[PDB]
C-alpha cells in the first residue's frame, strides 16, 4: 500500500520493491504516483498525457475551482465538458455554481475577479477567491449589497431589520440624500434614521410616516414651530431648520437650545 | 475658548502632494461642520467644501471636486485638506472655519496656511541701489529671490519715517522681486549716511546695501 | 446659481462716518442664510453678521445688519479706525456656500498729487546682462494713477509691473513702484528712459526721465 | 493599504549568501501569488518567479532555475529570495510584486532592495575641488564644484552648507570606475562678481564609511 | 518565445499633448496577459493596464489601453508633468512572465545650448598619483551631446566616464559631466588639455581647454 519515504507518499504492491507509479486510487480518494519524479505522490497542479489535474497537499485529486499560475482554473468532474476525466481543468466559459459558491469563467477559460456585468446584472467576484459577492460589502470606498445570487441591488433594501439605500450605480448613500426630490436621512452605517439631524442645511427633522401630511417613512418634513420627539424638544423655523441659543416665543416661554444638538437645556415660562 | 488652529506655511515643488491640518480645542468636534475656504493673493474667498466629523458625510464646490479630499481626526480633533499632486495655480491661503448649527455661516476661523508653490528653488536676493539726483528718494532694489519673504529696513533700525517697503511682485521667472524706498532731506546727501538691511532667511541672505549719489 | 453681487468696490468715508455697505442676490434668499465677514488686512476673516440680523460674538454694536429677499445691508453707525477693512457677504445655497467679492473701506482724505521719481539700472545690475528702470509715486491721493514708460518716445507696453502700498497708518496715503525690465542688450539701444504719471493732484501729466549719463 | 514593504539595501562581498525578505501587509496573503523581479542598472525588468503562499507552488524563468530558491511566511507574512553564493554580476535591484488573481499582471510592488555585490570593502571618498576658472567672463555666471573620487560603496551625499545653496545645484550621478570604486561630481553655477565675495564649501557625507568632508572651493592662486 | 519590442524607445513631446506608445509582440498573444506598468525615475514600476484595456486602480481616465494579436498600444490623451516616466509591456505564456525594454516619456523644450566649462586636477588629486580633468556641460537640450577629450591635439580614447542628470524639474535641461582619468606621470607629459562639446544648439563644436599654469 501507501508509505511515506522522506516527507514525499510512494504507492507499493505484494511483489517486493513492486513501486506502482500512475493513477491509483486508494478507496475513494485517487493519487498519481509521478513516473518521472521516483513514483512520487504529485502534488499541487500537475500535467499527466498534456492534461491538468490538481492534487491537495496530500496528493489527493481534488474537483472544483483552484489558484493556478495562470489563474482560476476548473478542474472538472468526469464528463461535464467534451467527455473529460474526473479533475481534468476544462475550457469552460461562463457562470458555474458549486454549492452556493458562484464563479464567472472569462473567454481565456479562466475565473472573472472585481466587476463583471452578466445578462444586465452587476456581480462582484472576490479578488481573492474569484467568488461571486452576497449581501452588504465595501468594493472600495464605497458599500455595495447583493442578492443570495449574487446580483447588485439598487433602491431600499431591508438588512437586518433596518433600510438603507443603493443608488443607480448600486453604492450604499450615507447621510442626508435626496431621492427622487424627497429627503432621507441614512446614518455613517447607512442605517435609516428618524429624528432630527445634522444635515448641510442644519438641524432637519425625518418624520414616520403619519397618515395625514402623506410622508414617507423617514422623509424629511418641512416643520415648523417646537417639536416634542423621543423626549427631546426642538423648535423650527420657516428654514424648517432646528434653531440654537436663546429664543423666547410669544407665547411666553423662553428656551435655551443647545449649541451642539439643538435640542432644549432650559424652559422659563412668562407672559 | 473655541479655537481653530491650523499647519505652519508650506513652500513646495509643484507636483508634490501636501496635507494641511486645522485642530479644534474648546468645543464637540463631532457636532459642528468644519469646512475649507481659499484665498488666493489679493483675491476675495471662495468656498472649496465641508466636512461632519459625527458622520463622516462631505460636500464639495463642483469647482474643487475632485482636485482636493477633506477628511478628520484620528480621535485628536483634527480636519484635513489634501492635494494629490499640487499645482503652483493652488499658491493661496488657506482657512478652516466650523460652521454654526443655525444657519450655515462660519463662526470660529483659523488663522490660515499660506501654501506657496513653485517649480523654482531657494535663491537669495540681489540687492541694487535707487540712487538720488538731484527733499529727495533713494531705495533698494531687492531682486530675484524665492521663497517669500524679505525684509527691509534702513539705518539698522534708524530711519523708519519716510519708508516705503513695497509688496513683492512675482516675475515671469518664477523669482520675486520688490524695491524698500524712503524720502530724506535734500540737505542730508553727503552728511547722511543711507544703508539698506535686506535679510531673506530661507537662503540664509543678509546683505547691507550702501546707498550713495551716483558721480 | 446663487449669486452674491456687492455694491461699491471702495467705500471712501472718513473716521466717525455711517458705513452702508450692499449685498444683492441674484435670486430671492433666506435671511437664515445671510451672513457678513470682516477681514483687517493680513488677519483671517472673522463672522459679524449671521441669520442677516444677529450680531455674533463680541461684535461691537456700531455694526448692524437688515435686509430681506434679494437687498441685504451692513451698517457701521460710525467708523472706527479698526473698521478700514475688507467686508463679505454669503449665502447658502443647495450646499454651495457663495460669498460676495468684497467691499474695500478706504479712509477719505483730501486730494494729495505724487512726488515722482525715476531712477536708472545699477552698474552693479548692469554687469549682469539686465536693466531694471523704477519709476515712484510717493504718497498720493486716491489710488486712480496712470503710469506710462516710454523709451525714446515710444510707449512701452508688457514689460513693466506696478506694485501698490497700503493706504498710510500717517497720512492716509498711497505708494507705487513701477518697475520697467529690459535685457541689456535692449538698454543699450536707446537714450531716453521716461514714465508719465496721470493723477487728478496734478496740472497736467508729469513726466520724469533720463538719458545715459 | 495593500503594500509590500522590503528588506534595507543589501551590500555583501562575492561568494557569500544572501536571503532578502517582502512583507506583504492589508490583504489576505495566501490568497496571492508573489513574484521577484530583478532590474539590472541602467536596464528593464528580467522576471525571476513566482511562489503561492497558499500551495506553496513555485515557478521559476529558466534563466534563474537553480540560480536562486523562493519561499514564504515562516508563520506570517513574509516572502523570501535566496542565493547560496552571489555573483557581482547579481548587483541590481530587487523588486517583489503581487500578481492579480486575473490575469498575471503584478498589481502591488515594493519599494525594491538594492543588492550591491563586489569584492571591494568600504572606503571613504577624496574630496577635490573644482575651482572657478580665472577667465571666467565676469559680471555674467561661472561654475565650480566638487570631485568625490574613490569610494565604496553607494551612496553619498552632497549638500552647499548648512544647505542655503540649492539654486543651480547639479550632483551627478555615481559611475563605478574599473577599480571597483565609484565616483561623481557636484557642481553649480554661481555670478562670477560672488568670486572672493561668497564662501563656497561643498559638504560630503558617507554613513557607511562614517565620512564627513567640509571641502572649501575658492580660485587657485 | 514570446519577445516583446516597443517603439519609439525616447518620446519626446510637451505637457498638455497626446502620447501613443507602442508594443509588439513575437508572436500572437492573449489580450488578457496584456499589461502596462509606468515607473518614476528611482522609484518602482506600478501597473497602469491589465487585460490590455483594463485600467488598474486609481489610474486616472487619460491613460487608456488597446490592441490585439501582436500590436498593442498605450495612449496618454492629455500629458501631465507626473506622466514623464518609463512605460513597460508585459505579457505571461508558455510558463513565463516578459517585460518590454521601455518607452521614455521625455519633455519636448525648446533647444538649449550648453555651457561649457574645464577643470583642471587640484594639487591634493596631483600629490597623490592620479589627475582627474572634468569638462562641464551646463543645461543643455536635447540630451544628444558629444564629448571628445583632446591633450596636445591628439584625441583621447578609453580613459573617460560622462554622466547625466535627470530632466530638471524647473527648465526641462540636462546637464552632463564627462570626466578624463590619467596617472599623473602621463598628465605631467603633456600641456593642453581640451574638451570639444557638439550639440545641437551650438553654432559648431565649442572647445574648452587649459594649459598647466
Amino acid at each position: 500500500g501507501l508509505i511515506y519515504i522522506n516527507d514525499s507518499l510512494y504507492y507499493f504492491k505484494p511483489p517486493v520493491n513492486n513501486l506502482i507509479t500512475g493513477f491509483v486510487t486508494v478507496g475513494d480518494d485517487k493519487y498519481y504516483f509521478n513516473p518521472i519524479n521516483g513514483g512520487a505522490a504529485s502534488i499541487g497542479e500537475t500535467i499527466i498525457d498534456d492534461k491538468n489535474y490538481y492534487f491537495n497537499q496530500s496528493g489527493v485529486l481534488q474537483t472544483g475551482v483552484f489558484s493556478t499560475e495562470d489563474g482560476f482554473k476548473y478542474f472538472a468532474p468526469a464528463n461535464t465538458l467534451d467527455e473529460n476525466l474526473e479533475g481534468e481543468a476544462i475550457d469552460f466559459t461562463g457562470k458555474l455554481i458549486i454549492d452556493e459558491n458562484i464563479y464567472y469563467f472569462d473567454d481565456n477559460y479562466r475565473g472573472a475577479v472585481e466587476w463583471k456585468e452578466l445578462d444586465g446584472e452587476m456581480h462582484y467576484f472576490s479578488p481573492e477567491t474569484g467568488k461571486a459577492f452576497k449581501g452588504l460589502n465595501q468594493i472600495g470606498d464605497y458599500k455595495y449589497y447583493f442578492n443570495s445570487d449574487g446580483v447588485m441591488q439598487k433602491g431600499f433594501v431591508s438588512i437586518n431589520d433596518n433600510k438603507h439605500y443603493f443608488d443607480d450605480s448600486g453604492v450604499m448613500k450615507v447621510g442626508y440624500t435626496e431621492i427622487d426630490g424627497k429627503h432621507f436621512y441614512f446614518a455613517e452605517n447607512g442605517e435609516m434614521q428618524i429624528g432630527v439631524f445634522n444635515t448641510e442645511d442644519g438641524f432637519k427633522y425625518f418624520a414616520h410616516h403619519n397618515e395625514d401630511l402623506g410622508n414617507e417613512e423617514g422623509e424629511e418634513i418641512s416643520y415648523s414651530g417646537i417639536l416634542n420627539f423621543n423626549n427631546k424638544i426642538y423648535y423650527f423655523d420657516d428654514s424648517f431648520t432646528a434653531v440654537v441659543g436663546w429664543k423666547d416665543l410669544e407665547d411666553g416661554s423662553k428656551y435655551y437650545f443647545d449649541e451642539d444638538t439643538a435640542e432644549a437645556y432650559i424652559l422659563e415660562h412668562h407672559h | 475658548e473655541v479655537q481653530l488652529v491650523q499647519s505652519g506655511a508650506e513652500v513646495k515643488k509643484s507636483g508634490e502632494s501636501l496635507k494641511i491640518s486645522c485642530k479644534g480645542s474648546g468645543y464637540s468636534f463631532t457636532s459642528y461642520w468644519i469646512g475649507w475656504v481659499r484665498q488666493m493673493p489679493g483675491k476675495g474667498l471662495e468656498w472649496m467644501g465641508i466636512f461632519y466629523p459625527g458622520d463622516s458625510s462631505t460636500r464639495y464646490s463642483p469647482s474643487f471636486q475632485g482636485q482636493v479630499t477633506i477628511s478628520a481626526d484620528k480621535s485628536v480633533n483634527t480636519a484635513y485638506l489634501q492635494w494629490s499632486s499640487l499645482k503652483a495655480s493652488d499658491t493661496a491661503m488657506y482657512y478652516c472655519a466650523r460652521r454654526r448649527n443655525w444657519g450655515n455661516a462660519f463662526d470660529i476661523w483659523g488663522q490660515g496656511t499660506m501654501v506657496t508653490v513653485s517649480s523654482a528653488s531657494t535663491k537669495g536676493p540681489s540687492v541694487f541701489p535707487l540712487a538720488p539726483s538731484s527733499t529727495a528718494a533713494l531705495g533698494c532694489l531687492v531682486k530675484d529671490y524665492f521663497p517669500e519673504p524679505v525684509t527691509v529696513s534702513w539705518n539698522s533700525g534708524a530711519l523708519t519715517s519716510g519708508v516705503h517697503t513695497f509688496p513683492a511682485v512675482l516675475q515671469s521667472s518664477g523669482l520675486y522681486s520688490l524695491s524698500s524706498v524712503v524720502t530724506v532731506p535734500s540737505s542730508s546727501l553727503g552728511t547722511q549716511t543711507y544703508i539698506c538691511n535686506v535679510n531673506h532667511k530661507p537662503s540664509n541672505t543678509k546683505v547691507d546695501k550702501r546707498v550713495e549719489p551716483k558721480s | 446659481e446663487i449669486v452674491l453681487t456687492q455694491s461699491p468696490g471702495t467705500l471712501s468715508l472718513s473716521p466717525g462716518e455711517r458705513a452702508t455697505l450692499s449685498c444683492r442676490a441674484s435670486q430671492s434668499v433666506s435671511s437664515s442664510y445671510l451672513a457678513w465677514y470682516q477681514q483687517k488686512p493680513g488677519q483671517a476673516p472673522r463672522l459679524l453678521i449671521y441669520g442677516a440680523s444677529s450680531r455674533a460674538t463680541g461684535i461691537p454694536d456700531r455694526f448692524s445688519g437688515s435686509g430681506s429677499g434679494t437687498d441685504f445691508t451692513l451698517t457701521i453707525s460710525r467708523l472706527e479706525p479698526e473698521d478700514f477693512a475688507v467686508y463679505y457677504c454669503q449665502q447658502y445655497g443647495s450646499s454651495t456656500w457663495t460669498f460676495g467679492q468684497g467691499t474695500k473701506v478706504e479712509i477719505k482724505r483730501t486730494v494729495a498729487a505724487p512726488s515722482v521719481f525715476i531712477f536708472p539700472p545699477s552698474d552693479e545690475q548692469l554687469k549682469s546682462g539686465t536693466a531694471s528702470v523704477v519709476c515712484l509715486l510717493n504718497n498720493f491721493y486716491p489710488r486712480e494713477a496712470k503710469v506710462q514708460w516710454k523709451v525714446d518716445n515710444a510707449l512701452q507696453s508688457g514689460n513693466s509691473q506696478e506694485s501698490v502700498t497700503e493706504q498710510d497708518s500717517k497720512d492716509s496715503t498711497y505708494s507705487l513702484s513701477s518697475t520697467l525690465t529690459l535685457s541689456k542688450a535692449d538698454y543699450e539701444k536707446h537714450k531716453v528712459y521716461a514714465c508719465e504719471v496721470t493723477h487728478q493732484g496734478l496740472s497736467s501729466p508729469v513726466t520724469k526721465s533720463f538719458n545715459r549719463g
